[PDB]
């Protein structure tokens, strides 16, 4: 077969126009929150349309009157819910003449516009139309005979007290029946136009993604994944926008940074140095002046692979950085009696043997969370025990759980969308009512006069619910959290009972001040009138209150009695009963399930925080709310290859480190006595006999200074510069025995073995046609 | 501990009467002209959105809209406890 | 208009060590651990 | 075993901190809500959205507002019921807004094709021939051979990658599976774009190779060794001795 | 039968084919010809489409205002280097095709002639006639003269550098 | 191993089901924000104190909303990114085992395949070679047939 | 754009943008498209009175109907617009030692850690449920 | 850890030192050489020895920030702190956001699924509460607590004029970013826009009691449930020109509602028988 | 106000707290009752060197050997 990576390019010949019909005609779903890209879309149809009749994207004439009702209504469709009309009238037209509009290729209406339909007669405003198509969604009647409305307040608004008058066409839809949607509401009003009839709210407004190093995602082309980046502010996004500039700052407290930049902000890689104060996210404490970080940098902050060196005290530390603070695996070398070495007059070959031994034999490799290190509170057997624990159970509690396990996957196999949404719908009430269980049936009750009265509690409390844990949060178990100016480090040093029981009376009395004025300030509206809803209790949450309410007094005697003079002038034992044809149906008596019950307890449970994995990725009921304070910890060879390719990283970012003209260049590279020195960074000027450092064939001519150290660098360097160079060259022909020629025969396997199935698939399809 | 129990719980259990005899007094107005829950009452906007959301992305082809009512939660608790 | 707020770390350092080591059923080492943990803040 | 699925487990919840990840506790001594806040919004990112949209320009109201109120219109020679709204019909008619808007549309398409019309180009084709001839020759490339150059550089990238100590990590699978084998993005392959706008040039040019078959648009560029190749090519020759 | 096994064994195979860890027989086979050190050959009609002259032209838009670096032996990068300084060190021969080169369209440093336009805008015909009379009187006799006189250039060792600076 | 290849796969249905939980208590918290923002608003406009607005205010403060995750597409919140499958092109170049073999033969034919008869080739196709061919981008032998539909022939 | 200075002058590396691209400040049609008005007609009248002419011109198929597509024919032409055109488990070595006994293998399970590793688990659910049933009965 | 390392050598890239050569006098071999040796980070910039004597710099490291001089390199430091970012409402939140989290959906949770004097106790038949009930009883008191420290609406009555007094959570940093402050670039909508202005009734009159007990009879006494929420569209009458009918009286034009014969619907009867436009701010804006 | 210093050391004295406030922060200019050399020199340079020991001390062992007193250093 013929070799598809060897054609001769003796002629290359492409024929492609600029502007592509491939690239240019096509609608994204990536554009999506762009208005004008809508305007586009119709534009883009209209083309298709007239390729479909005249086949040249041009049409005869120009724009019809039949274009706009087919780009109307039958170009593109909305879903909608459910209609339900009906044949026969229930309103009257013996009022004044011409009250209701008359209701009866004629199909519809481009049909006829294509038949000869002028369309050109006028008449009628706007808002009779709006507001018949308001009375009918609401299937109310929202105004009486003399024209002023019946649901919404008539009288002028007060300017006084903070209101503000308002339209029919806005309370209408922001106050409706709660059977109509925003949708139909919208489109009852007629909102049409793109650009200033519509506003994005505040959850719902387009955003850059958030990919932290973006390492696993999927990939939508697959030969590159960097295709996948270009909707976030990543460094490797394509096209930015501004290109990543090689930022050298100097800051007023002298700290530098030294790297590459997006906007003004490091982003990439990089090197910065601390002077007074900090920087990259890093505590306050942490560093002092002359320490140093090198490696990557994201939105200002340390975030990636890295090392944090300080000259002060001796600590190295290499590895992983979340945000500013230490949260990987790492490995932490303290080289002080080094340097103390060093500093005091010592050769550096001397120090290394004097001190080589004591800081090989106390490197630390260790697992950080979130600037803590990991394996002093028992992290690393909390599984093996939470599985111990797993298995100390009763045997038919773990019987029935493997069983559930099976048979909720086998119910979700086969379930429907809808019964899928209902089903977690359900799974979030019950996991919500875990929580903060409604007091059902006991919100309201009858006093012995036979009053309505309100069902208290040993405390001053009508519901679980509380308003101050907004602002101070709760934790899993249930308490609330830190506080403004808590103070007492540890919780075992309790405040003054009396001091407690005061602040307890004194909160009850605000409470009761809070529930008055919200009461005088919103008790006077009206939600719901056929409940007598008012706007505070709605807006508080307690509606079920109000429908608890309307019921117990009904039912009551005085009720009743009031009932009567005006009229002068699931259940337990449902729950119960399908329980039981549940058990007869499966053949099981209430007898076996006692004696299992006994047998579980008597002889099993007395002869000897939900069951789980704390740290499980997958789980079913979630939240997303519940933080695991821990992780699995690195072993050996994870931590020496994560040091491994942070020094790797280490070493790219050093590149940015000596920029020629630069502010942290000109400022901070002193001699002895901190005079600024001239480094030899000009592009054109080799002085002082060092013309073999030059990158070209001029360096060849001259000849080495003939130092081993200096050899072994540049022999270094070399390699760098070798394997730089190697992954953007490669061999026409490559000889066998080399990675690349087994490169080179997967691709060519992988080529024929796509083909042959693509064969396969071809007679197949054959089979089935014919 | 006793002034917290006791008097204030009297205030608070005073002031909710005063509000619950306003309420009456409200419902007692529609009442007066009525001169006259079912499983078909549609849920909140909020779960009533919840549900068009998750079935719009889970579904493989997107489904149209729905007002889901009550009778549709009662099957789902019914179904999973069965 | 000065209302002070503190910056509460060592509490919540030491209720998530609470935590932890009630996750892994090791309560007994609680006063062992928590104490030292303390150590380490005086010096 | 079970212990050892678990352990498998852990590591993937491990593992899962180097992707997407929400963050809905906010706890003291947390900077991670703060890092992505940070990179959700302070940087800039170009979107042709309303609020940019208004950001340009609105309009001036010199005689006051430009849009009027809407009239109906009714057919007048000669519907699936849906009566209860009646939809409007004032944009049926050719000198409406909608029509403007659309032929508006239409003369920047048409122009923007005519704009860059082959005889509207010779200076520029003269030009760029005259500065594309200074290349040597072997440095031009088939689209096929630009495929072939990017994939054997992430294979060569995968295959460095199988020389690292990860390898002999307890759970390497899952991590090799679900990250890719490096936990830095930056030593793999990618292609050296970064400067122009991405939504600018969405219609102009192709940045993927699954676009079509185009030349992608990039700045670096792979090459073919033109002579045999001498293995100390950036050593001294004083230093080989 | 057969055909449904060999299907089946040919998508195990491509499950596992880019595997670089798992060895393959294909891996340091006979080609199907004894290998020969071969070369591309070399094009020699060439006809650019429009899309490639206006993608040309936006590359030269967006590097019209690039200032430039690069490194040396020593791996320090080497001053502010605008398009006529860097034209001026490739003809006195201090910086080649093999030069590791940065600007403002790149995230790492690459190789001179990897970059996609730095070749075609330094070399202007003045500047390859520049360039090939330094290398041909200049460097290669005092190269000639360096290796004569020092015998730590070893004779079977010794670089081509010199010979393709005209390139 | 018969329930593993019947396809009740744990990781597969549990990705689902998360996805349907955030998407249904995004919406669900969003909708108690706006009635406590809304509470404010009016306690704040129609009385007199400055503690609501200054309440509101707080609610309306954009690190709660990034970290509540709201902004975010549902997807990000299970681990995945938003993926726009349908925006790239569908055609013979880089199509996939089934879709080249299916776009062949409708060209050879002249006249597209209908929506059953595409079902029941592409059943075939998959039958025939045991299943074990990708299906879904997380399958292993993805890249491969990238790899290998990568090239166009002269 | 009359509020900002819609033009791009930057020397060197000094250089910014936000919300005014590169390309719609210096590059192609977007530039050449933002500046339309440049090449607007206007009615000007140099002596004699404004009112007066502007009332003998308003003295004297319709054109957008027609006119719009026909000139753009007859004077901008593209022929895009204007032309007619078994062993199917794989397990590691650790894997395979921790099963109890030498199991055998009847299907072909698609290749994939997840797979395995979901086998893995059920085969230790199911032997702890028999365990289990087995104990308490 | 037992494994082969031999035929490597763990770098896959070797570690060069980069600095840049510059030629001066050792002092200490007495000759003009070139180096690389460069003053330690640790005193650069702080002092010098030009003169025999050491002379110490002020003025040039900054090690202290005040109002002014926060406002005179306000941009162009690299981290802001609490201390003087504390007197700024909206930066004072963003550093202490709310806490608010594991809702409770107590607006549209309603329905449940399936279906009280004082007693007096007698002390000695009482046994001790478990351990699981007093962590509960105490959470309340907490509660009350917080209420009380937090809440206290003594102050927050006064607050405006004479005090001090804003809603935050816990202090959750001390330290951030410079450029956080970019955050708060792109704004949100005023309240105003997004919500009503203006309250429902408040009183029943005749003609809403008649279509009330219209809409009630139609639904064969299944009372209907309203809500109120958010604005669906902007005003219209900011961008558009409307017509101006009457003194505010609306006759709707649609078609007759739909079910005849003996009881129909009747609508209720009550008696029975030119400068320039300003320009607002937008706040959607970039 | 605050000198770089309480936000970095965590065991400064009320009076160490104090004196860096009003040697690197509100200085005698920006203070009501503020005079020149209110702030000994002397006394925050001995609080620098007790807060960072080792530096102090390399630099003595630099100006030892800068004046050839070695012996005198060691023998501290
Ligand atoms: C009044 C000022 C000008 C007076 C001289 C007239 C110049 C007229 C022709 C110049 C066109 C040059 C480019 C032609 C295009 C072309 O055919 O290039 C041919 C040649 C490039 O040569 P290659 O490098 O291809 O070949 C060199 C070979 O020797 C290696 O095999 O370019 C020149 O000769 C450059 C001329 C520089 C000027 C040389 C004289 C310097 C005088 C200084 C005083
Ligand atoms: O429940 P009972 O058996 O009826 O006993 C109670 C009990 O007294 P004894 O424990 O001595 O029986 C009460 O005291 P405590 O146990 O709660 O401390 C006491 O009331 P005091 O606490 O006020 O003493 C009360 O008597 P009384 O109701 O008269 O106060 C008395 O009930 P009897 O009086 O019916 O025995």
């Amino acid at each position: 077969l013929t070799d598809p990576l060897k054609e001769d390019p003796t002629v290359i010949r492409d024929e492609a126009q600029f502007p592509e019909p491939s690239l240019y005609f096509k609608v994204f779903e990536s554009e999506a929150g762009e208005p004008e890209a809508k305007i586009r879309a119709d534009v883009n149809k209209l083309y298709d349309r007239w390729i479909e009749k005249y086949g040249r994207r041009w049409p005869e004439d120009g724009i019809n009157t039949e274009d706009m009702v087919w780009l109307a209504e039958e170009a593109n469709k909305r879903k909608r819910a459910k209609p339900r009309p009906r044949g026969t009238v229930a309103a009257e037209k013996t009022e004044y003449e011409d009250e209701f509009m008359p209701d009866p290729g004629p199909r519809t209406n481009y049909e006829k516009t294509v038949a000869g339909g002028k369309w050109v007669t006028d008449e009628f405003e706007s808002a009779d139309y709006e507001a018949g198509n308001l009375e009918k969604l609401w299937d109310m009647y929202l105004w009486d005979r003399e024209g002023k409305p019946t649901m919404m307040p008539d009288t002028p608004a007060a300017q006084q007290e903070g209101e503000e008058s308002e339209d029919f066409d806005d309370f209408y839809t922001a106050y409706r029946p709660r059977d109509v949607d925003s949708e139909e509401a919208r489109e009852a009003v007629w909102a049409t136009d793109e650009f200033e009839s519509d506003e994005d709210n505040t959850e719902s407004e387009w955003a850059p993604e958030y990919v932290g190093a973006g390492l696993g995602l999927v990939a939508e082309d697959p030969l590159n994944p960097q295709y996948s980046l270009r909707h976030s502010n990543h460094p490797l996004a394509p096209f930015p926008g501004e290109p990543l500039k090689w930022a050298s700052y100097v800051y007023p407290d002298f700290t530098t940074f030294e790297g590459l930049s997006k906007q003004s902000i490091p982003h990439g890689m990089g090197v910065m140095t601390f002077g007074t104060g900090t920087g990259a996210g890093f505590a306050m404490s942490q560093t002092r002046y002359g320490d140093k970080y090198e490696g990557e940098f994201q939105a200002g902050y340390a975030h990636g692979l890295g090392q944090f060196t300080s000259e002060a005290s001796g600590e190295v530390y290499i590895g992983e950085f979340f945000a500013g603070q230490r949260h990987g695996c790492g490995m932490t070398l303290d080289m002080k009696p080094y340097f103390y070495l060093l500093e005091r007059g010592v050769d550096p070959v001397e120090a290394y043997r004097r001190t080589a031994g004591a800081i090989m034999k106390n490197v630390e490799v260790r697992t950080w969370y979130r600037g803590n290190k990991l394996g002093d509170a028992k992290e690393d057997e909390v599984v093996e025990i939470n599985v111990l624990k797993d298995e100390l159970d009763d045997p038919f509690e773990i019987a029935l759980r493997n069983s559930l396990h099976d048979a909720k996957l086998r119910k979700w196999k086969a379930m429907s969308p809808q019964d899928k949404a209902m089903d977690r719908i359900v799974s979030i009430i019950e996991r919500v009512q875990r929580r903060n269980p409604g007091r059902f049936g006991a919100y309201y009750r009858e006093d012995e006069k036979g009053r309505v009265r309100p069902v208290l509690d040993s405390d001053g409390a009508d519901t679980d619910f509380d308003s101050v844990d907004m602002i101070q949060g709760v934790d899993t178990d249930g308490d609330l959290g830190p506080g403004w100016e808590g103070a007492t480090d540890s919780e075992e040093n309790p405040m003054d009972p009396r001091i407690r029981e005061l602040m307890a009376a004194e909160g009850m009395d605000d409470k009761l001040e809070d529930e008055g004025f919200k009461d005088t300030v919103l008790g006077s509206a009206i939600i719901n009138p056929y409940t007598g809803l008012d706007m505070k209790t709605y807006l508080d949450g307690k509606e079920r209150h109000q429908a608890e309410l309307v019921s117990v007094y009904k039912a009551s005697r005085e009720g009743r009695k009031y009932l009567n003079k005006v009229r002068k002038d699931l259940s337990r034992e449902a729950e119960d009963d399908r329980l039981a044809r549940l058990y007869e149906q499966a053949g099981v008596s209430k007898e076996d399930e006692r004696r299992v019950e006994g047998l579980a307890a008597r002889w099993r449970r007395l002869l000897a925080r939900r069951p789980g994995n704390p740290l499980a990725a997958n789980d079913s009921d979630t939240g997303f709310e519940t933080e695991s304070d821990m992780m699995e910890m690195c072993d050996i060879p994870e931590i020496l290859g994560t040091v491994q390719e942070a020094r790797q990283i280490v070493e790219r970012a050093r590149m940015w480190r000596f920029k020629p003209y630069g502010e942290v260049g000109l400022r901070m590279a002193q001699d002895a006595n901190g005079s600024p020195v001239s480094l030899m960074q000009e592009p054109l000027h080799y002085p002082h006999g060092t013309k073999f450092m030059a990158p070209g064939p001029l360096g060849l001519c001259h000849a080495v200074p003939d130092d081993p150290s200096l050899r072994q660098e540049m022999a270094k360097v070399a390699h760098n510069y070798a394997a730089i160079y190697r992954m953007y060259n490669f061999d026409w022909d490559p000889e066998p025995g080399t990675v690349q020629y087994k490169i080179d025969q997967r691709i060519r396997r992988a080529q024929e073995l796509r083909n042959n199935a693509m064969a396969r698939y071809l007679a197949a399809a054959d089979e089935v046609l014919r | 501990y006793i002034t917290h129990r006791i008097e204030k719980r009297e205030q608070l259990n005073q002031e909710q009467t005063k509000e619950l005899n306003k309420r009456l007094e409200k419902l007692k107005v529609w009442l007066n002209s009525d001169k006259g829950s079912s499983p078909d009452k549609v849920l909140t906007t909020a779960m009533q959105k919840a549900v068009n959301e998750s079935i719009s992305l889970s579904g493989i082809m997107p489904s149209d809209k729905i007002k889901t009512t009550y009778g549709n939660l009662t099957n789902a608790y019914t179904i999973k406890t069965e | 208009g000065i209302m002070p707020r503190k910056y509460l770390i060592e509490k919540h350092n030491i209720k998530v060590l609470k935590k932890k080591l009630s996750q892994a059923y090791s309560t007994q080492q609680l006063t062992k651990v928590v104490q030292e943990y303390k150590n380490l803040i005086q010096n | 075993l079970n212990v050892y699925l678990q352990k498998e487990e852990a590591f993937k919840r491990k593992l899962r901190y180097y992707g997407t990840m929400p963050m809905r506790k906010l706890t003291v001594g947390n900077q991670a809500p703060y890092f992505k806040a940070l990179m959700k919004r302070g940087f800039y990112y170009y979107k042709p959205t309303l609020r940019w949209r208004k950001t340009l320009y609105v309009a001036s109201l010199r005689r006051g507002f430009r849009k009027k109120s809407r009239k109906q219109r009714i057919l007048v020679m000669p519907d699936g019921e849906n009566s209860l709204i009646t939809k409007p019909t004032h944009s049926y008619t050719v000198l409406g807004k909608r029509a403007s808007r659309y032929r508006h549309q239409i003369y920047k398409d048409v122009l923007q094709h005519w704009y860059y019309t082959p005889f509207n180009r010779l200076l520029m084709k003269f030009d760029v021939d005259a500065f594309i001839n200074r290349q040597p020759k072997s440095h031009f490339l088939t689209k096929n051979e630009e495929r072939a150059l990017h994939i054997r550089r992430f294979l060569l990238s995968e295959h460095y990658d199988t020389l690292r100590w990860y390898t002999y990590m307890q759970h390497y699978k899952t991590m090799k599976t679900n990250i890719g084998g490096t936990k830095s993005f930056a030593n793999r392959a990618y292609n050296q774009q970064f400067q122009g706008t991405f939504k600018k040039i969405r219609h102009l040019f192709a940045i993927t190779p699954k676009q079509g078959d185009f030349y992608t648009l990039k700045f670096d560029q792979p090459l073919y060794n033109d002579n045999k190749l001498k293995d100390n090519l950036y050593f001294h020759e004083e230093l080989l001795t | 039968g057969t055909q449904q096994e060999l299907a089946q064994m040919e998508a195990m195979e491509l499950a596992t084919l880019f595997d670089m860890s798992k060895p393959h027989p294909l891996d340091n086979a006979a080609p199907a010809t004894p290998w020969k050190g071969e070369l591309r050959p070399v094009p020699r009609k060439i006809v650019l489409s429009p899309y490639q002259y206006e993608m040309i032209n936006y590359q030269r838009m967006l590097m019209r205002k690039n200032i430039w670096y690069y490194r040396d032996r020593m791996n320090v990068p080497r001053g502010p280097c605008p398009l006529h300084v860097v034209k001026e060190a490739w003809v006195s021969g201090i910086v080649d095709e093999n030069t590791l080169f940065w600007g403002h369209g790149l995230y790492d440093w690459l190789p001179a002639k990897n970059i996609k336009l730095l070749l075609p805008m330094v070399r202007t015909p003045e500047v390859r006639f520049a360039t090939w009379i330094k290398r041909t009187f200049s460097l290669k006799p005092s190269l000639n003269r360096i290796r004569e006189q020092r015998k730590e250039h070893r004779d079977p060792q010794e670089a081509s550098l010199q010979v393709e600076l005209m390139r | 191993l018969e329930d593993v290849d019947a396809g009740l796969v744990t990781d597969e249905i549990n990705h689902e089901k998360r996805l349907m939980t955030a998407a249904q208590l995004r919406r669900l918290e969003v909708e108690e924000w706006d009635k406590q923002r809304m509470k404010n608003f009016y306690l704040a406009s129609f009385g007199g104190l400055r503690w609501f607005d200054q309440m509101e205010q707080a609610l309306h403060n954009p690190l709660f909303i990034e970290s509540r995750g709201w902004t975010d597409p549902v997807q990000n919140w299970v681990g995945q990114n938003r993926t726009y499958m349908d925006d790239l092109p569908a055609g013979q170049y880089m199509a996939g085992v089934g879709n080249a073999a299916i776009r062949i033969k409708e060209a050879e034919l002249k006249r597209k395949l209908t929506d059953v008869e595409r079902a029941h080739v592409l059943a075939r196709g998959g039958a025939v070679a045991g299943g074990l061919l990708p299906q879904q981008p997380t399958d292993p032998a993805t890249l491969a047939v990238a790899v290998g539909g990568a090239f166009v022939p002269s | 754009l009359i509020k900002y200075q819609a033009f791009d002058a930057s020397t060197y590396d000094q250089g910014v943008y936000d919300f005014l691209t590169i390309e719609d400040l210096n590059y192609g049609f977007d530039r050449f498209w933002l500046r339309r008005k440049m090449r607007n007609h206007q009615i000007r009248f140099r002596l004699f009175p404004g009112p007066w002419m502007r009332s003998l011109k308003k003295q004297l198929a319709s054109g957008p109907r027609v006119e719009f597509f026909r000139i753009l024919f007859e004077q901008f032409y593209h022929p895009n617009f204007h032309d007619r055109a078994i062993e199917g488990l794989v397990l590691t070595n650790t894997q395979a030692t921790l099963l109890p006994t030498d199991l055998q293998t009847k299907r072909t399970i698609k290749p994939g850690l997840i797979y395995t590793n979901s086998a893995l688990r059920k085969f230790v659910r199911n032997v702890n449920t028999r365990l289990n049933l087995k104990l308490l009965n | 850890v037992y494994l082969p390392e031999g035929e490597k050598s763990f770098d896959i890239t070797s570690m060069t030192t980069t600095l840049p050569f510059y030629a001066g006098w050792d002092e200490s071999l007495k000759k003009f050489v070139v180096t690389n040796r460069l003053l330690s980070r640790r005193d650069a910039g702080l002092s010098v020895n030009n003169n025999p004597q050491e002379i110490n710099f002020t003025n040039p490291p900054i090690q202290g920030l005040n109002e002014g001089s926060f406002l005179y390199w306000q941009t162009e430091m690299p981290f802001n702190s609490y201390n003087i970012d504390q007197f700024i409402t909206t930066n004072q939140s963003f550093y202490a956001p709310l806490g608010w989290r594991r809702f409770e959906f107590r607006h549209s949770i309603l329905k449940t699924w399936v279906n009280k004097k004082t007693l007096i106790i007698s002390l000695k038949n009482l046994q001790p509460l478990k351990s699981s009930q007093q962590k509960q009883n105490q959470i309340k008191t907490k509660k009350l607590v917080a209420r009380r420290i937090k809440k206290r609406y003594k102050l927050l009555k006064q607050m405006p004029n004479q005090l001090m007094y804003s809603p935050t959570g816990p202090l959750l940093t001390e330290v951030l970013p410079s450029h956080y402050i970019s955050v708060f670039d792109q704004q949100y909508r005023l309240p105003r826009n997004r919500y009503l202005k203006r309250n429902p009734l408040k009183t029943l009159k005749k003609t809403t009691l008649l279509a009330l007990m219209d809409s009630s009879k139609q639904t064969n006494g299944v009372n209907k449930e309203f809500t109120l929420r958010k604005r669906v569209k902007p005003r219209r009458k900011y961008h558009r020109k409307r017509f101006i009918k009457k003194d505010g009286l609306i006759f709707p034009r649609r078609t007759k509602f739909n079910t005849e014969e003996d009881d129909l619907r009747w609508r209720p009867s009550s008696r029975t028988k030119l400068r320039q436009l300003r320009r607002r701010e937008f706040q959607q804006v970039l | 106000a605050y000198s770089f210093a309480q936000l970095k050391y965590k065991d400064l004295t009320h009076k160490e707290r104090e004196l860096f406030h009003k040697a690197y922060a509100l200085r005698h200019f920006e203070r009501r009752d503020g005079r020149p050399g209110d702030v000994d020199a002397a006394e925050l340079q001995a609080v620098k060197d007790r807060l960072d020991p080792l530096e102090a001390d390399r630099r003595a062992y630099a100006a030892a050997k800068a004046a050839g007193r070695l012996d005198e250093y060691w023998a501290a």
